[PDB]
């Protein structure tokens, strides 16, 4: 089913980023820029290429038709193998079509997958030392230099080093 | 001081179908079908197709007069008739069990020509003058060149003739021999003679006898008589006697047979045979692909992708494009 | 002050079945497969089909004298032949090649009756008193009314006797022959005379020839002696020539053939052929629905939905019904 | 492949909400009622039509038995087609019985997870306002009236307007 | 003070395959498909197997002389044919629907070996010296022991045969015949005599007269002549009518026959057959499991999983196993 | 798609629960311990068996190719029925095999789902009377006993009964 994040609480996605599938937008004193998750990316790649890869595998037999004659008096036989080749044709139609309607769903989600659970692992991270905004954006209560927002890619946040910080921030 | 978590969009206009949407937009995608097709026939295997050119299947192998430019060894990886050829069979008659002979042929991959019973076989009749206007070479009579129409000496009467061929070679031999139906009686006793005729053909395996069916039949290439012909394959080995006092179409030439280790195919198409190369060989042409199936035809020769009805099939692999 | 979210339920007891539970009650769904049937038969495409009532298929075809009412112009979408017909083949005999006859008249809409050879054709013969009591009409004997039965003169002998007909229509030409064959040597010199006798039959794409095979056989119908039954198509242009010399069953009445351009059927079943309008004609009765499956039966001929074993195929398209 | 809303921790459904699959229970001093959420609802019935749709669209195809016939010297061919036609029903049936099952399993799985992005499209506008009770259920920490709840269920809730109020309304209580 | 939500892992190995990375191991899967075979033949239903041993099906059921260990009644849950069997059609000649006869009999259950024509049947004539050198038993010319070689008494003329069975039994009848086709005038004329010769059978739905067609034929096991051999089921209620004066290889001994009421197999194998059960019996041995799927054999007989060429189908039904 | 637990946010598996596939692992002035939730993972056996009985008894039919012989003038209808029984082989080969691809993938999908789902009806019971690591853990603000965690495998933890202690040991802090 739909997990909500692509074209879900993330409305829209960027342009901008360029090296990968999924991954972030930062902005600190130090500039913005976007940057792909290095992890998610790649995995994804490496699963829909083996899914690619063994639906092709799997469709790599053929029935083959042969061009075989048949007499006026051959009419039963002949029309038996019509409905033989036309039979496993509409067999194999049905299949390959129907292959991919179900898993073009399936693969869509697979990247709404990857997108809640990216949005997660950071959303775990941060606690209560950001503000989420529910886009899928998080402010943060306290300065978050480049390599503070690295360390959030790489799934290392130090919470309590910047907790002290984030909550003595009440106006 | 802020990150966000999102996900990449571009320009693609690409569209995907799934289950529960139409004309879905994606970022990647990956078409598996492919529905284009070189209109022409390659070499397989780098060996190059058997062109009938004018002639039709049974005109080449019966060695209708006018296809001398195919009576000859042959060796091919498939086999192209053309739909409308005008040299077939050309004196009137059934050739017996057609299609399976198409279809061993089929299975064929060369022939070796070769004289199996020479005119000097059968003695007390002539071996010449056995000509038919309905097969005619140039503007004169004639006749096919693996057969040999036999009819009795002027001076003397039909004997009983025989021939003989010891197959002592490793390959099998296709054969082929007729039993002639005048349509009236005079030319039966003027050709072959009166009382009982009869055509006698017969191997380790193989038993055959038949007679003359006199009757009235339309005119069919100015003929009002007919041919029956008649195919077979002599086993390595195996022997042949034939046995006649009348009627024989006696075999001429035949056929060294080689079998195809795979399928083999015949193609009915007017597309050009060239010298290039493919892998994918179909009827109606050559594919050049690394998709997984197509459209184009469901015979083919050679490696292809699967055949179905479909217009594309076109699988998403990147995501739900949504540019800002 | 609160705001809740949650989902439909209602009164449903309507249960699908899942990969992972079965027996599961869900709020809204469809039945894919249909179950029901008309026991009758109806028209397709506002045209009735043929009942064979009484008569065999081969009885109706050959003109078995009992099955008068049937011999005549017939158009129809289908057949319908009637399990314990009696009759059939009457006079006793083997109908060659007959499951390729009735595959062809199954593809068969339309045939047109009309008088190929007339009686006069054949002369210096007994063209009457070919009837059989194994071919009853009313209570005399008889013979079938699209084949006519030949037996010499005792005044003189029977002579090579011969016919032609010249296909000049547009439309195929279904038509019947046969050969006799008396049970002892004395009937058929008495019928037909000594000798060699034979029936040959031509045209200008087929050679028929058939001689006597006089056997010691039991009694069918009363009769010992028997009839080669043989059916052909004379193409549109084609020419057939008859000569014969004895034991001939001509050709009397024959069909104009019209090839129905789509599949036809025919069906074996006791159901009432009725006064109504169908587009899924299935052997085992009227199908009429919106399903995509059916539960009746694989033999059909309109439009029908595609052939399952499924009791039931039904697809979940609500929720899980949770009621309170 | 569940989702854990329904018969999860939205124990139960309601027969109170007729007008759509999905929606909201509001509690207000202006009182209660049921109303489904149009969008996500009507979303989901274009997708299950489609689906079923398709399902048709791809069965629509069928292998079609003949009545010929064969003699006691055909056997084989006979046999052979018998085979045959056996086959293809015995793959028709199969296809069409596995994908009852397995497609229904995703269909009601899909449902789960439309009633769990919606729960979670009002936690996120919510946030610390209001007090989640685990059971698909929120409580206001400020007064909300039709014009509020309507906001929720209209996306454009405003938080900031209420943060004060709400918070203003958590230390007052405990 | 803290609780941990988690799952399970062990210290399994065993992998599978997803659609989306292969290789992967899980805690807990199911096996579908099944690979061993035990190289052998069992017994299906408690009733063994019928092996032919050193001879072929069809010189079983003719009875070739060196086939005596098979010269009964006979009852199989299935038939194991030889590669190699030596003893077969020992004199040389074809058999009418050999495939349909081999059909057939795999279709069997039982047969019951009966005389159906005695000696006695046929007069005037001599029913010992119908042996060959082409069918030895030991050094000493022989013949099938389910046909009887008619020739003529060297004293007289072969005057006209006749026999009759009804067939009032319930079991349909199984039985064989042929016409033999002596090489030159010189045995014709010493075995059965000058002018026309003939060969009847005939039953309520089967009508056969044929004459001999003397040929010189190469030889195969010192025999220049041929023996046409057919098979026909007389059918429960039916009756034949055997006549001849000449050519007749008479139907001796025959087969009451028992259809199986299910599917029946023959198998050519060299595997070996022992004393032992088996529910699912293949061509290339049996197979002991309950798994859905094998790798083994598409041709079997019984209860078997079914043919796949998947070399493992292995479900998870546990998770991915992560052990520390 | 992953469903983030199994081998996501919880990295690993407990070789120490051997009597069920999901559970938990608690810590207590009495000792420490695995049990596995007995609800969730009858339900998993039930489904996975269910599933695997469904799939066997789709593929409960099969195509019986036969020994039929053929002449030399018969090497069509040879050739119709080879290709026949290819035919059908090649498509029950293609359906098993795809289908165990793609239902392995389901299979250890939802097994994600359930170790998920599990994970959130434990943390909406502790709410703030706990403290969630982001590693499936959940670290308690007050003391809770054998009795205490029993209630929270259980699924009737006293939330309000703890909040106090709860609250009072985030303001001692
Ligand atoms: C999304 O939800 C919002 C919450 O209900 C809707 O906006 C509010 O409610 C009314 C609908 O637009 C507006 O009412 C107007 O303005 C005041 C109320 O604030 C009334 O006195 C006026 O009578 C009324 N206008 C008229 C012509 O009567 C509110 O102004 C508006 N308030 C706020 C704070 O946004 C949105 O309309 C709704 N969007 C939809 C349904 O598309
Ligand atoms: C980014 O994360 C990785 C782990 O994913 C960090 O590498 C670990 O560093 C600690 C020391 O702080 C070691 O004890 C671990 O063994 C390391 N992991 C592995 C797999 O070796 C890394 O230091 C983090 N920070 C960066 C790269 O700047
Ligand atoms: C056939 O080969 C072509 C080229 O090698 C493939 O097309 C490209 O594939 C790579 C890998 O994803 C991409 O970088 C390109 O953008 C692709 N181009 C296009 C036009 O798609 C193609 O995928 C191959 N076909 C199959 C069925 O594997
Ligand atoms: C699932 O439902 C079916 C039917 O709703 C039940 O099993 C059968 O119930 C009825 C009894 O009237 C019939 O379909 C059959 O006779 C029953 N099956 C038998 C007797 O074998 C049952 O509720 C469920 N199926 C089960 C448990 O197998
Ligand atoms: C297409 O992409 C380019 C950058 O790759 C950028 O101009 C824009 O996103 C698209 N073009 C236009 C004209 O919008
Ligand atoms: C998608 O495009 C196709 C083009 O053939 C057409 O059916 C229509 O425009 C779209 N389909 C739907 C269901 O909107
Ligand atoms: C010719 O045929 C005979 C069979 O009688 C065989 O013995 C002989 O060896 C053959 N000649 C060869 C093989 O050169
Ligand atoms: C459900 O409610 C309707 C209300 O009209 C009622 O008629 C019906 O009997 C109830 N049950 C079913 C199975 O429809
Ligand atoms: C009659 O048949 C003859 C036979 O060849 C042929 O000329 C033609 O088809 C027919 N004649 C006419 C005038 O149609
Ligand atoms: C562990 O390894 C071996 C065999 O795999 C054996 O001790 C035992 O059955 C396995 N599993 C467990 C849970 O001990
Ligand atoms: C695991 O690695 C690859 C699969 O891509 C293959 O070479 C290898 O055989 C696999 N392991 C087993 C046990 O098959
Ligand atoms: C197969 O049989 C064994 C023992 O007979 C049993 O333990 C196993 O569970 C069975 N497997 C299946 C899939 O039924």
């Amino acid at each position: 089913g739909l997990f909500g994040a692509i074209a879900g609480f993330i409305e829209g996605g960027w342009t901008g980023m360029i090296d990968g599938w999924y991954g972030y937008h930062h902005e600190n004193s130090q500039g913005s820029g976007y940057a792909a998750d290095k992890e998610s990316t790649q995995k994804a790649i490496d699963g829909i290429t083996n899914k690619v890869n063994s639906i092709i595998d799997k469709m790599n037999t053929q029935f083959e038709a042969v061009g075989h004659e048949f007499s006026n008096l051959e009419r039963r036989i002949d029309n038996l193998n019509k409905r033989m080749e036309d039979g496993f044709l509409d067999v194999w139609t049905y299949n390959a079509e129907l292959l991919v309607l179900l898993e073009n769903e399936r693969t869509l989600d697979l990247h709404d997958a990857n997108v809640k659970n990216l949005h997660e692992k950071v959303r775990s991270q941060l606690r209560d030392n950001a503000n989420d905004l529910g886009n899928g954006c998080f402010e943060f209560w306290h300065k978050c230099n480049n390599e503070c927002m690295e360390s959030v890619k790489n799934g290392t946040y130090d919470y309590p080093k910047y907790q002290k910080e984030s909550r003595l921030n009440r106006q | 001081d802020k990150i966000c978590i999102g996900y990449h969009a571009n320009n693609s206009t690409t569209k995907v179908d799934t289950i529960l949407e139409k004309n879905v937009t994606v970022t990647h995608s990956v078409e598996l079908l492919e529905n284009q097709k070189e209109e022409r026939f390659c070499k397989i295997s780098n060996k190059a197709p058997l062109d009938l050119r004018d002639c039709t299947l049974e005109g080449w192998i019966l060695g209708n007069p006018r296809c001398g430019i195919l009576l000859a060894d042959q060796s091919w990886s498939y086999i192209v008739e053309r739909p409308n050829a005008r040299n077939g069979i050309c004196y009137p008659g059934t050739l017996n069990e057609a299609e399976e002979l198409k279809a061993l042929i089929g299975s064929g991959e060369r022939v070796e020509r070769f004289e199996m019973f020479p005119k000097s076989t059968w003695t007390g009749v002539n071996t010449e003058s056995g000509v038919s206007s309905a097969c005619p070479l140039g503007n004169g009579p004639s006749f096919y060149r693996n057969l040999l129409w036999i009819i009795k000496l002027k001076s003397s009467e039909y004997p009983v003739i025989r021939g003989t061929f010891n197959n002592t070679g490793d390959k099998s031999i296709l054969y082929f021999w007729g039993v002639h139906h005048p349509p009236v009686t005079t030319e039966q006793n003027a050709l072959y003679g009166s009382g009982d005729r009869y055509v006698r053909m017969g191997t380790e395996s193989m038993n055959f006898a038949r007679s003359p069916e006199i009757a009235a039949r339309p005119a069919v290439n100015g003929q009002r008589g007919r041919i029956d012909y008649f195919w077979s394959i002599l086993k390595p080995g195996e022997t042949l006697n034939v046995e006649s006092n009348g009627n024989l179409i006696a075999p001429w030439y035949a056929y060294r047979f080689v079998n195809k280790d795979s399928k083999g195919a015949i193609f009915r198409s007017n597309l050009p045979i060239e010298n290039c190369d493919a892998t994918c060989q179909t009827t109606e042409g050559v594919i050049r692909t690394n998709k997984t199936f197509q459209n184009v035809s469901p015979l083919w020769i050679g490696e292809c992708p699967k055949y179905v009805k479909s217009k594309s099939l076109r699988l998403a692999t990147g995501l739900r494009n949504v540019p800002q």
